């Protein structure tokens, strides 16, 4: 095998992707370029600069014993065994290492952090950014120069947040990093209160039919346009030409698995316009690339892979022993036209010199007034270099004298690099398309509006609704949770909860939302109105007439006491009439209290009286005094039934109605208003029915005014029966009614007094 | 050293067989029992599986055996062995070693990323039970959460739901009392205190642990999963102290006597389980007969002898001494020892059969030895007899999803015997659940109470209430309740009632009609006799006035006046009468109203009676009727005034006083029956100061000696009603006699001398 071994005070391990995987016989082929070349010259490179440095670790000479990984996780797992073994208790003298710049790969940093946390040798990342490796309880020994991957699904988060992109579609890719990142920006989603609506998943199959399922299944919602992406390269390009082919138009917020790479738009520019992407923050570092430039095979001894490199690079061969190749030229040389620097040898620097800093501060505290390896730290315990040392370092960049405040490599709690982000925007320029760096994350968010294409007219995206007031507006979940329609309820509803309207009252209206719960004043209390001064003053004139007629009998009984019992007839029709009119006061009550029991009581008294009085005159001196002694008992019976009437319910229960606005009721006379007619239609056919026999019968000349009286009044009463009952059978209006009602009792009482009055009347004149 | 031994398939070995070193070295003194005993048993169980023709009768067992010398730092130094193997090194197919927890948890982090399985023999550690960190990793033991579940159904099974945990200071200790506080929680176990032990602590810190465990009276049991050390100084901290306890201990403290050794005086009745095992015969064979000159391949063999016979083999006198006249202890650990080899054995056995099906041989299939489907497929799917095993007993060999071993614990009691000897006795064990006898414990049997630890206090749930918390969560004082505070829910007394007694129901106070209104028959007899007195008067008046009209006198007097007279001392007997009646708003009413129509009646005979003394007719009755509408005025004014009800509330412990009376005033009622006596009285004072003596003479004195004792009447039961102020029927009685006897004198009254005379 091949490896580095350059020997020195200090020993730095090194795990680098030099050889790219593969399968069969070779373990590893072909040389990585870019991932596994240029990082372990820039390694080489930050090694040199800090021996050469004259204020960082002065009197120590950095070693370093790098080794290839293959890409795999076994080769590098089996290769990891030579830095632990040498501290362990002549062909090939082992060298201890203090730490191991080792990663470039999620899987091979995990299993070499399991391996070497077993022997207290810290380790540093440079490109590793699984979020697994932030467990400390599973590697206490591991840190990295670079941010995990969930704090891409927190910067995009905050960007969506600050466009207040609330209800948008996720779409992943089948692995590891594609689901760390879904379920890492569905987290910070929910804490944000941002809506998922569909979450799709990509496979490695490249299916040509899955991709424009995707593609269909994220076209059926037109509410949703903004598309959050975590896919790699190959997956977010093959959803791109699908949507390009499905002739779809969407907001793509993409990872760093698109960034600003170019073969992703390639033949597709129309569909991701406009998409807003995250890219790494890395600065390019111009003494790495001089370093770089000025490489060649006959000087670059240290470097066992560089023939390879070289070979494959330029597609020659510098000893062509019969081979299919050209010779190398002798005057071939690499420059920025062929060569373009990695994004992460910034990364790899910094873990370099981070390593270097902690060794530095360790053996100043540890033996102080000397520069030079001490006792002390000959036994490098690891476990106070990294918890201690590693874990507190603060220093700017080594090669980026122009940025200071941006540019401090240091470690937090779980011992990750800071995370920086660039936000990428893929605009236009008039025929040309390309990426425009619009923003950057760095603990914050901070983005350029003005130089954003087509999100600067930002795309409505709410949540699936909008903002709907409580007046009545019932919000109603659809299957989706998020989803809400804001269904209006019935205005007479007062709303008490959110999925139902919940109405409380039977005709009491809301005040704004909830507390219009309390009873609605009713409208039957109006007293002194229109339609009820003028029936009270008709009463009162009625009662006046009748008491005169009553005074002027009394004052003519005198003379005329041949009417021994005509007096007694004619007082007792005046209180019966008095009786009537009284009552007929008492219906015109606004409150309508629970005494409208009294009131009927009166008003079955009144008819038991007229009735009484009408058949007594029909009949017709101890025996007039027994037929006036039986009619006052059988108005005693009539008055007893009519209040066994009452023994079942006075008040009544409720009084409602269709109308859910007025709700204009007593609501303490809601007796039975069909029984009630029932039992005063009942008395007028019977009285009408007792008085046409007596009308049709002859009755003496002197007698005759009794007989004409009886039959006036026997068509009154069939009239009034016959008018009061059809209206408040069905139309049971509030007040309508009962003016009517007392009305036509007036009237009748009016007709019946002047009936029996008429000729006292003539006989005083 | 290493211990290697040639064969087909090798097997990876580690065992403690030095002690810890410390700072002079890496580790001292060779282990006699947990290093070399289970060395022994490993090799007596290949050499027995090689020996086996129905166990693996073609591939030979090798061996790889390593000593850890009880340290995490050298073991994974010595572990560094197997995986170099697998990358003249030999190839294993798994590790057979572990007996500290570090040393395991080490061995199996280090072992995981080489997909080398393992199978542990004495690693009861409960974190190795996860297979997100351990992989590879099986154990023929079981972890210590089994042995507290069978100590929480140990204390379930008494009945002891307060108890006191102690708890030791290093890794031994918290976990297994953090394991058993959920299983204990979850079995409505209360744990009253907590703490833990260190090594440092001084006598003194126990007699304070001590003290601090008999703070608590009502815990008499202690939870002991401690070390052997800590659990012999607490039980010498407790004898000192002279402190009595129901302990109830782990494997810590098991059946050693160390424990014990001077304390026997208060561990008697101690509840302590142990790992339940037992001695292999052929074993002690193997390893008594064992001699330095006949055994090459253990590398310690010669260290052991040195240091267990006193002797250098630099002199020829070592070859006296053997280990066949010596006693022989055998280790507890052999059998899982034995149990984990033979389940590798097998394990490896059956992945043989399954990829080499026609040879009986190793085949090209099994060239390469894969960890992941030997552990995951054949390793943890094994089910065999246990090699050795005793004449009638059924232990078998098998591993859960965790690749944990099965949970078999016996339980031990210090008893005490007769003789005066203290020893240990198993009474029962835990495989499932518990078989205790209750039979040997010398508590158990029928005595004053066999130790209860109940609880902080009785339970009450029978009929009394448990809501009083005195700061103890699960501590329940039960006091009981009022009469009136009828229970509703557990945790409060309704004030509904006490009348209002549940019927076995305690579900919302069943209200209960059982109260005495009025009464029906008992005190309702007389007022029987007053309305039957009344019906006389009214039908001996229905006589009177049908001659009334022929009679002269009668004639002369008031006819009309006469009949509102009869018809007045009919209202007061139906008053009465309706005072009998059981109270309602509707008879309230009716009853105001009679009295009411009495007093008005009354007044008017009265005025009426001045007013002819004085001096027709018709002035009179108008008089009298403009007086009664006048006072039916007042009483329905005063009745809409204050309205009538009914529900009588009065002293809890069934008073029952409900619908007593009407639950409206009669104030106004009682003044305006005073108003209308006084006016009554001052027409007849009028009436007696009028001189019309000589004219209607016998008549004018009834009525006046009448309206004499109606006054005198009334002013003599007016003091009764105001100062009884209380036993409604009594009052009732009184109110119907002083009616019956207006309406005796009124019937009295001149009008009987006038019906005297027209009969006579
Ligand atoms: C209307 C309510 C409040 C009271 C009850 C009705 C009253 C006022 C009525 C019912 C019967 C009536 C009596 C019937 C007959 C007679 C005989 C006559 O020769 C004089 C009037 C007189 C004595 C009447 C007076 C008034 C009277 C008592
Ligand atoms: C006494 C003779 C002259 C007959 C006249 C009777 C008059 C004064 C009576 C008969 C019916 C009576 C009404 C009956 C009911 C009510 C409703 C109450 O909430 C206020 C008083 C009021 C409005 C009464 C006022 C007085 C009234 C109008
Ligand atoms: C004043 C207004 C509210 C009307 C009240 C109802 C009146 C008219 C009613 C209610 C009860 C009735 C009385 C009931 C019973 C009797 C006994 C009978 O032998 C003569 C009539 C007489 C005395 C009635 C007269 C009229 C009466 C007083
Ligand atoms: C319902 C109860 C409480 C009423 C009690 C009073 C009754 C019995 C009284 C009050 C007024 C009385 C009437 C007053 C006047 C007359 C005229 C007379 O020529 C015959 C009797 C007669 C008709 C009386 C009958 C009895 C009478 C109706
Ligand atoms: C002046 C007197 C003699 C008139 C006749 C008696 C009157 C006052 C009596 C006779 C029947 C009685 C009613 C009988 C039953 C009930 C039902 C109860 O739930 C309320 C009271 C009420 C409605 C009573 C009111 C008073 C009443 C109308
Ligand atoms: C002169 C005579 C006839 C007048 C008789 C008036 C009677 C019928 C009136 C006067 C006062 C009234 C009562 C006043 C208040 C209440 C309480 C209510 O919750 C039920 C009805 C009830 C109990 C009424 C029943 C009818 C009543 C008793
Ligand atoms: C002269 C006769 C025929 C008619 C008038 C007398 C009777 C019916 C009148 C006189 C005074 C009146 C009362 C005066 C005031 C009130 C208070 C009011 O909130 C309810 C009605 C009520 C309780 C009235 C009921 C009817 C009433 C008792
Ligand atoms: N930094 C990465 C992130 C990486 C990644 C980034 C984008 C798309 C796919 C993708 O594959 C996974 C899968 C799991 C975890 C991390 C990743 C790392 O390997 O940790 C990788 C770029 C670094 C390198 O390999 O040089
Ligand atoms: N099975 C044990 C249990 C062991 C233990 C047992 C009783 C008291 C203290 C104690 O120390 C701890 C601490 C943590 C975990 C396990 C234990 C093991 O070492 O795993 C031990 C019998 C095995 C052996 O050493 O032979
Ligand atoms: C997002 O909404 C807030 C208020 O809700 C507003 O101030 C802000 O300008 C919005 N951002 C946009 C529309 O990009
Ligand atoms: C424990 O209580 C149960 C009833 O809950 C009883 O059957 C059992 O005998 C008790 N155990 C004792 C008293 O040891």
């Amino acid at each position: 095998r091949r490896e580095i071994k350059i020997e020195g005070d200090l020993v730095l391990g090194g795990l680098f992707p030099i050889n790219e995987k593969g399968t069969g016989t070779e373990e590893c082929g072909r040389i990585n370029e870019d991932r596994g070349i240029q990082r372990l010259e820039a390694m080489l490179f930050a090694i040199d600069e800090i021996n050469k440095d004259d204020y960082l670790l002065p009197g120590v000479k950095l070693g370093v014993h790098i080794l290839d990984t293959c890409s795999r996780d076994t080769y590098a797992l089996e290769q990891s065994l030579e830095f632990v073994r040498a501290s362990l208790t002549q062909e090939n003298i082992p060298l201890l290492i203090a730490g191991v710049i080792g990663g470039s790969y999620s899987s091979v940093s995990i299993q070499v952090a399991n391996l070497l946390r077993l022997f207290q040798i810290p380790q540093i990342s440079y490109a590793s950014t699984s979020a697994k490796l932030s467990d400390k309880s599973r590697y206490d020994y591991f840190a990295r120069t670079v941010p995990p991957d969930f704090y891409q699904a927190k910067a995009m988060a905050e960007i969506l947040r600050f466009f207040n992109w609330t209800y948008v579609s996720t779409v992943a890719s089948e692995g590891d990093y594609g689901e760390t990142g879904i379920e890492a920006f569905e987290q910070e989603a929910r804490l944000r209160n941002i809506c998922i609506a569909t979450a799709e998943k990509v496979g490695r199959s490249n299916i040509r039919k899955s991709y424009d399922s995707v593609i269909r299944e994220l076209l059926q919602k037109p509410n949703a346009r903004v598309v959050v992406l975590f896919m790699r390269s190959d997956d977010s390009r093959e959803l791109i030409a699908a949507a390009s082919r499905a002739n779809a138009s969407f907001t793509w917020v993409a990872s760093d698995g698109w960034g600003a790479q170019e073969s992703i738009i390639k033949g597709s520019e129309h569909v991701a316009y406009g998409a807003i992407t995250l890219e790494l923050a890395s600065q390019p570092v111009r003494q790495f690339d001089r370093y770089f430039q000025s490489l060649n095979p006959y000087n670059n001894h240290r470097n066992p892979w560089f023939r390879d490199f070289w070979e494959q690079k330029f597609q020659c061969s510098l000893q062509n022993k019969r081979n299919h190749r050209r010779v190398c030229d002798k005057h071939l040389a690499i420059d920025s036209s062929n060569y373009e620097q990695e994004s992460k040898i910034m990364f790899v620097v910094n873990a370099v010199y981070a390593m270097a800093h902690a060794l530095h501060k360790m053996q100043r505290t540890l033996c102080p007034n000397t520069t030079k390896l001490c006792d002390a730290m000959k036994i490098l315990d690891g476990k106070k270099l990294y918890k201690d040392y590693l874990l507190k370092i603060n220093f700017t960049a080594p090669f980026n004298p122009n940025k200071d405040a941006d540019s401090i490599v240091k470690f937090d709690t779980f011992g990750d690099g800071m995370g920086r982000y660039n936000v990428f925007n893929f605009q236009n320029v008039g025929g040309k398309y390309s990426y425009l760096k619009v923003g950057h994350w760095a603990e914050t968010l901070s983005l350029d509006v003005n130089s954003i294409h087509w999100s600067r007219n930002s795309v409505p995206t709410s949540q699936c609704s909008d903002p709907c007031a409580p007046n009545e507006m019932k919000n109603m979940q659809p299957g989706d949770v998020c989803c809400w329609i804001c269904i209006p309820c019935e205005p007479y509803e007062y709303l008490a909860d959110e999925f139902t309207c919940m109405d409380c009252g039977s005709g009491q209206w809301p005040t704004a939302d909830l507390t219009g719960c309390y009873d609605l004043p009713e409208d039957y209390i109006r007293w002194e109105d229109a339609w009820a001064i003028g029936p009270v003053t008709i009463a009162c004139l009625g009662f006046m007439c009748t008491c005169m007629v009553v005074t002027v009998f009394i004052k003519h009984n005198n003379t005329p006491l041949v009417k021994a019992s005509g007096r007694e007839l004619c007082y007792i029709l005046l209180f019966g009439v008095g009786l009537s009119y009284c009552m007929t006061f008492f219906f015109i009550a606004k409150p309508s209290p629970v005494i409208c029991a009294l009131r009927r009581l009166g008003l079955g008294s009144s008819f038991a009286i007229c009735y009484s009085a009408l058949l007594t005159k029909t009949n017709c001196f101890i025996s007039p005094s027994s037929q006036v002694f039986i009619c006052l008992g059988l108005i005693l019976v009539q008055i007893v039934m009519v209040s066994v009437w009452l023994i079942l319910e006075a008040p009544g229960t409720r009084r409602y109605t269709l109308a859910e606005k007025r709700e204009t009721v007593i609501l303490k006379c809601n007796v039975k208003d069909s029984s009630m007619l029932i039992s005063l239609t009942y008395d007028v056919i019977l009285v009408i029915l007792c008085t046409v026999y007596a009308f049709k019968t002859r009755k003496c000349p002197e007698n005759f005014n009794e007989a004409k009286f009886i039959g006036f009044t026997m068509y009154t009463t069939c009239i009034i029966w016959l008018a009061f009952l059809p209206i408040f059978y069905v139309t049971s209006s509030d007040y309508r009614v009962q003016t009517t009602t007392m009305c036509i009792s007036v009237s009748l009482s009016g007709f019946v007094v002047l009936g029996c009055l008429f000729a006292p009347k003539v006989h005083i004149i | 050293k290493v211990l290697t031994l040639e064969g087909d398939l090798v097997l990876g070995g580690l065992f403690p067989v030095h002690q810890k070193g410390g700072p002079a070295e890496d580790c001292g003194p060779v282990n006699e029992h947990r290093g070399i005993q289970r060395l022994e048993a490993m090799l007596f169980a290949l050499d027995r599986i090689n020996r086996d023709p129905h166990l693996l009768p073609g591939v030979r067992l090798g061996a790889h055996i390593l000593d850890s010398c009880s340290k995490d730092t050298h073991a994974l130094e010595q572990a560094l062995d197997f995986v170099r193997a697998s990358l003249a090194p030999t190839a294993i197919t798994g590790v057979i070693g572990g007996s500290y927890s570090d040393v395991s948890i080490q061995v199996a982090n280090l072992l995981r990323l080489f997909q080398i399985p393992q199978i542990s023999y004495a690693s009861t550690s409960a974190k190795l039970s996860d297979k997100s960190r351990y992989d590879y990793f099986a154990r023929t033991v079981p972890p210590d959460f089994f042995q507290a579940k069978a100590m929480a159904e140990i204390l379930r099974f008494f009945n002891w739901t307060y108890v006191s945990t102690v708890a030791s200071e290093g890794d031994y200790g918290e976990t297994g009392i953090e394991a058993f506080e959920l299983e204990a929680r979850a079995r409505n176990i209360c744990v009253a205190t907590s703490e833990k032990v260190g090594r440092a602590m001084s006598r003194a810190a126990f007699e304070g642990v001590v003290r601090a465990l008999l703070q608590k009276p009502s815990a008499r049991v202690a939870v002991l999963f401690t070390r052997s050390e800590d659990a012999r100084e607490l039980l010498a901290a407790s004898q000192r102290l002279n402190a009595s306890f129901t302990w109830v201990a782990s494997d810590g403290w098991g059946a050693l006597e160390s424990v014990v050794a001077g304390s026997e005086g208060a561990a008697e009745g101690a509840i302590t389980i142990e790992l339940a095992s037992y001695p292999i015969s052929d074993f002690a064979s193997y390893f008594q007969s064992l001699d330095p000159w006949n055994n090459s391949r253990n590398p310690w063999f010669r260290e052991f002898w040195e240091q267990r016979f006193r002797c250098s083999f630099r002199q020829r006198d070592c070859a006296a001494h053997s280990l066949r006249a010596v006693p022989f202890e055998q280790e507890s650990k052999i059998m899982f020892v034995v149990n984990a080899v033979y389940a590798m054995a097998h394990a490896l056995h059956n992945m043989h059969r399954a990829l080499c099906p026609n040879t009986t041989r190793l085949c090209d299939a099994m060239r390469p030895v894969n960890g992941r489907r030997l552990y995951k497929d054949f390793v943890l799917n094994v089910k065999f007899d246990a090699p050795f095993r005793p004449a009638d007993t059924h232990n078998e060999v098998r591993f859960d999803r965790f690749g944990d071993g099965i949970g078999r614990y016996n339980i031990f009691t210090y008893l005490r015997a007769g003789s005066g000897r203290y020893r240990y006795q198993k009474v029962g064990y835990w495989a499932e659940g518990l078989t205790l006898d209750t039979s040997l414990i010398p508590w158990a049997s029928p005595s004053a109470g066999p130790l209860p630890a109940s609880r902080c206090s009785e339970p009450c749930l029978q009929n009394e209430v448990k809501s009083v918390q005195p700061g103890e969560v699960c501590c329940w004082l039960c006091i009981p309740c009022q009469p009136y505070e009828y229970r509703l829910d557990e945790f409060t007394c309704a004030d509904c009632g006490l009348g209002y007694w549940p019927n076995a129901s305690l579900t919302g106070c069943f209200e209960l009609p059982q109260e005495y209104i009025r009464w029906g028959d008992a005190w309702a007899v007389g007022p029987v006799t007053i309305a039957c007195l009344g019906a006389l008067a009214t039908l001996f008046v229905l006589g009177v006035f049908v001659r009334h009209n022929a009679t002269p006198v009668v004639k002369a007097s008031g006819r009309e006046l006469c009949y509102i007279l009869l018809g007045g001392v009919f209202l007061c007997y139906c008053m009465t009468f309706i005072f009998i009646a059981k109270p309602s708003t509707a008879v309230c009413t009716l009853r105001r109203l009679g009295l009411g129509t009495a007093f008005s009646v009354c007044y008017s005979a009265l005025l009426t009676k001045t007013n002819r003394i004085a001096r027709s007719p018709a002035s009179q009755v108008a008089i009298c009727l403009a007086l009664i509408s006048g006072q039916l005025l007042i009483v329905v004014a005063w009745l809409v005034v204050e309205a009538p009800g009914t529900g009588k509330e009065t002293a809890p412990e069934r008073r029952e006083v409900v619908t007593l009376r009407c639950n409206h005033r009669d104030a106004s009622m009682l003044g305006s029956l005073a108003y209308n006596v006084l006016l009554i009285a001052l027409c007849t004072l009028y009436a007696f100061k009028t001189r019309k003596c000589p004219e209607n003479f016998n008549e004018a004195k009834f009525i006046g000696f009448t309206m004499y004792t109606t006054c005198i009447i009334w002013l003599a039961f007016l003091p009764i009603f105001y100062v009884t102020s209380s036993d409604y029927r009594v009052q009732t009685t009184t109110m119907c006699v002083s009616v019956s006897l207006s309406g005796s004198v009124v019937l009295g009254c001149l009008f009987a001398p006038k019906l005297h005379i027209i009969l006579f």
